[PDB]
């Protein structure tokens, strides 16, 4: 189904057709968006199905998820070689995070490094991120 | 089996050339107090063709029976949306819900099952559940 | 001068809690259709 569609249904929690608060910016950031902070700070208070397809339909329209999350991961590719550490992103994640389980962590780090290389190829991971 | 006169008499009241459509198979299937799915539907189309004599009718009214169905899945799938697990969905909760996941209602199905079946906002899933689950057979 | 790693933690965060979520939405999904089907059964 389309990703957008499919991201406000899973983050409509309770099933009540709006999502609101930090749930709207997680459905954000599940479709690979990083809102800057002004933008979250003028996301209205709740968005029912049109609301938040209006948003993502001109936020996408700028914004490109692939190619800024390829660059994102690009910040931290220090050898510069399209690859950045596996080990580093785990305990990142884990020292960072707010939402996984470990074992969660673990089990991306496994689809991210399907080879156990310790080295994550990110633009193929992106790209197995987003479709 | 279920009164096998009358069946059979709505089933030709409704039949072309001894036939019925499967979305006819489907309305009769219900009055005989059978639940099939629109998965049911396409499953047995994708076998025996869109329209069915009096046995591939039978055969479809057999193959409906869901006898998975129960009352603490069936439970489980509203409490999903229950973040209190107090047991209560509201009348938008329901709305929402039942038209947008599975198979979803169209609004005027929805609007004819809250006409009769939801009295209040504050819906107990769990007596709703049970009720739908009443009458099958 | 490393940078901040915040912004692709956040977003591989929501991204697994989604799928998550899509999982055990998954498990829940084949009886919300049976709710349905016995709606409609009401409904003649
Ligand atoms: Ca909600
Ligand atoms: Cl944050």
């Amino acid at each position: 189904p389309p990703r957008v569609r499919e991201a406000f249904a899973l983050f409509d929690t309770d099933g009540d057709g709006e999502i609101s608060g930090r749930d709207l910016v997680l459905a954000i950031r599940s479709c690979g968006v990083s809102p800057t902070p002004d933008e979250i700070k003028a996301l209205p208070m709740s968005m029912a199905w049109p609301d938040f397809e209006a948003w993502m339909s001109k936020k996408l329209a700028s914004y490109n998820p692939e190619e800024e999350l390829i660059k994102s991961f690009k910040a931290f590719d220090r050898s510069n070689d399209g690859t950045v550490s596996a080990d580093e992103l785990s305990q990142v994640m884990l020292a960072l995070g707010e939402l996984l389980s470990d074992e969660e962590v673990k089990a991306m780090i496994k689809e991210a490094d399907p080879n156990g290389t310790g080295k994550i190829q990110y633009a193929n991971f992106v790209k197995m991120l987003l479709k | 089996m279920v009164e096998a006169d009358e069946m059979y008499a709505r089933f030709n009241a409704r039949a072309s050339g001894g036939k019925v459509s499967t979305g006819d198979a489907m309305i009769l299937a219900r009055q005989l107090g059978l639940a099939p799915s629109y998965a049911d539907k396409q499953a047995f189309e994708e076998k025996s063709g869109d329209n069915l004599d009096y046995a591939s009718f039978q055969k479809f009214v057999g193959t409906s029976t869901h006898p998975e169905d129960n009352i603490e899945d069936l439970v489980e799938a509203f409490a999903y949306f229950d973040v209190s697990k107090h047991g209560y969905l509201t009348r938008k909760q329901m709305g929402n819900i039942l038209m947008t996941y599975g198979e979803p209602l169209t609004t005027e199905e929805f609007n004819a099952l809250a006409a009769e079946y939801f009295t209040s906002d504050q819906i107990d899933y769990r007596q709703f559940c049970k009720a739908m689950l009443e009458a099958e057979n | 001068m490393a940078s901040s790693w915040e912004p692709l933690v956040s977003v591989l965060e929501a991204y697994y809690a989604g799928r998550r979520h899509k999982k055990q939405l998954l498990k829940k999904t084949p009886f919300i259709i049976r709710a349905q089907a016995h709606i409609r059964r009401h409904l003649v």
